[PDB]
Parts: C-alpha cells; structure tokens; sequence
C-alpha cells in the first residue's frame, strides 16, 4: 500500500497505446449502425471464445466498450 | 466465421499484451490484501496518474488495474492484521 | 473552477449506490455463471418505458461494473 | 413478467434521481465546452473526491459525471 512510480508509468504506456490506436478507433467508428448493446454482447463473448485470457484483452474490451456507452448515451 | 469483430479485438488485445508485457506484469506486483488497502492504493495510483495528465486511454488503463485489484480481493480477500 | 459542492454531491450519490441493499441483492442474485447475458437483458429492459435520467445511468453503471467483476471471477 | 430486473433497476434509478435531484443538478452546472476542458475539470473533481476517500459507489458516481462531461462534448461544444 505505497510504491506507485513504476505502476503509474505502466498505466501511462498502456493507456496511451489505447488512446492513439488507430485500428481500435476505426473499429469503434465502424459500428455506428446502432445497437451498441448488441455489439458489446457479441464481442465480449467472441473475444474470449478461444479459451484465452489476458489483461490486454480486458483493457481493449474496456476501451471499446466505454466508447459504445458514449454512443449509446448519444441517442438520449 | 461469426464473431470477426470480437476476434479482431482479441488480436489487438493480444498485441497490446505482447508489446507491453512488462507494463502488465508490473500490475501484478501491487496486489492488496483487503478492500480498504485496495481503495487506499487505488487512490494513490489514480492521484499520481491524474497529476501527470490523463486521456481517455489512461482512465481506461487505471480502471483495468482497479479490476485487477478488485478481482484479487473479491476472490482472495484478507482481513487486515499486517500493519 | 470549483469542485467542493460537486465533490460532496458525488459522495452522496456514490454512497447511496454503495449501500443500497436492494441493488446489492440484485447483483448477488445474478451469480450462477452468466453476467454477460444478464447485462444484455437489464440494459434494454431498463429503458423499455421510454424514460431517461442519470439516476438510471449510474444505477446501471454500478450494476454492470459488479457483473464485470463476477465475469472476471470465472476466467 | 418480461424485463422485471431491468424495470426493478430502473425503479431504483428513478428513486436515486429524485432523492439526489440537487446532486445531479450540480453535475449539469459543471459541464465543459471542450474535450481538454473536460479532462482538466474531470481531473480536479476526481482528485478532490479521492482526497476524501472512495468506495466502489463513489468511483461509479465519478465516472457517471465523467460520462456526463463526455456526452456533452460528444454532441455539442467542440464539434
Ligand atoms: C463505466 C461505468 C462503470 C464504472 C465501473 C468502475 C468502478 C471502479 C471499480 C474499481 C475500483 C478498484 C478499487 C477497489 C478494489 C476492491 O477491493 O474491490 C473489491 C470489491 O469486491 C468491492 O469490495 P467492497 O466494496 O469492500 O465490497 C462491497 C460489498 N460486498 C458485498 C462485496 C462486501
Ligand atoms: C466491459 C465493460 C463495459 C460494460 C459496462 C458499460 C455500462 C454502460 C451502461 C450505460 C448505458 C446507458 C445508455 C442507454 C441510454 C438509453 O436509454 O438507450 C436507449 C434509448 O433508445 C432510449 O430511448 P427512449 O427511452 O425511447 O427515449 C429516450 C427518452 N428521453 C426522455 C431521453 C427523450
Ligand atoms: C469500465 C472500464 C471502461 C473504460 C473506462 C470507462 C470510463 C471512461 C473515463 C471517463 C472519460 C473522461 C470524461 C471526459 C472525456 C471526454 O471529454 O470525452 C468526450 C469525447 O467524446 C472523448 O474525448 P476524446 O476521446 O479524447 O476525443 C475523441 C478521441 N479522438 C480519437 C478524437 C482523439
Ligand atoms: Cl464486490
Ligand atoms: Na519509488
Ligand atoms: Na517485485
Ligand atoms: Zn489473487
């Protein structure tokens, strides 16, 4: 419950990759044909359909999903 | 086949995991034994990160670690003592 | 420009979300493996009446954020 | 009998909206016109809240306000 320098740098590099990743940005923009609820429903299962897990997939799903919430909210 | 988007996102995640292996490994090194210790430590890293400036990706990464902390407590929570 | 008023407002909203026994009971009733399908259903069923406010949003944020935790507890 | 939990969750949300009406109004009073204006103020409110201690609910409310700022930018100011 104290040392944070190294973790903070780690989160900056991961976070900056997600924030500037053109492919991830392109995918978020490609599902602007409505129902962000159903796309999340699908991608969430399909991305772990091979039985693998790592926290790169988690944060990728967090980022993609957090943008679908924005779009979902933009309908009211 | 079905689920092309999910697979593409899974591939991108694997690449992020690969390129930033050390960064994710560092996340597994600050695990906390209780919710209170996790809330304390989560607050310290969040405060440091916001002082360095933030973007959407940085907030997402912060919450990623947060769920790593929460998952550890939620499955393997302790009960104080070490202080 | 100023945050203390907003800060206390966020404390009060958040503490209700954190201590609401009904909300916690619902989150605990959606164990049994499948958080993905439960969120899919609740997200749409919550707005089936055509109404919207940010009380529903934060309630859904809280409920969904806890389902993510449970989902992670399997993998 | 189809959509009970969702409607049950909607009821809780409506009650929260009513009881903490003034609190949600305070969120609308601090909306920002641009993305970086939203990131700055989001930073100040987050750090202020974190200084008072946080629990799961307090983080969700912060991210709720964060999406309130985000939605306003992702629709208006800063087009
Ligand atoms: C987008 C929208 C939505 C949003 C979402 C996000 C939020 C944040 C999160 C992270 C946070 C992190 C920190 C904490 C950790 C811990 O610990 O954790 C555990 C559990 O388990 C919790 O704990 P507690 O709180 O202590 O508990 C509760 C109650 N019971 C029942 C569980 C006991
Ligand atoms: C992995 C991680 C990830 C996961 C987590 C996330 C969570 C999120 C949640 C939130 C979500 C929210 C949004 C929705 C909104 C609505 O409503 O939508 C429908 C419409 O459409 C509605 O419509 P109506 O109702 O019809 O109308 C409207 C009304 N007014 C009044 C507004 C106009
Ligand atoms: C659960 C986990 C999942 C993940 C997490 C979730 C949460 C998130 C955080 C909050 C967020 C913060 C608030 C503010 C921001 C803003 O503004 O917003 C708007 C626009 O819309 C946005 O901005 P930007 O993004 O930056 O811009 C756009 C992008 N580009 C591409 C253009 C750069
Ligand atoms: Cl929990
Ligand atoms: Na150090
Ligand atoms: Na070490
Ligand atoms: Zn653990």
């Amino acid at each position: 419950d104290a040392s944070t320098k190294k973790l903070s740098e780690s989160l900056k590099r991961i976070g900056d990759e997600l924030d500037s990743n053109m492919e991830l940005q392109r995918m978020i923009a490609a599902v602007d044909t409505d129902s962000p609820r159903e796309v999340f429903f699908r991608v969430a299962a399909d991305m772990f359909s091979d039985g693998n897990f790592n926290w790169g997939r988690v944060v990728a799903l967090f980022y993609f999903a957090s943008k679908l919430v924005l779009k979902a909210l933009s309908t009211k | 086949t079905m689920g092309q988007v999910g697979r593409q996102l899974a591939i991108i995640g694997d690449d992020i995991n690969r390129r930033y292996d050390s960064e994710f490994q560092t996340m597994l090194q600050h695990l906390q034994p209780t919710a209170e210790n996790a809330y304390e430590y989560f607050t310290k890293i969040a405060t440091s990160l916001f002082e360095s400036g933030i973007n959407w990706g940085r907030v997402v990464a912060l919450l990623g670690f947060g769920y790593r902390l929460a998952l550890h407590v939620y499955q393997h929570g302790g009960s104080g003592g070490s202080g």
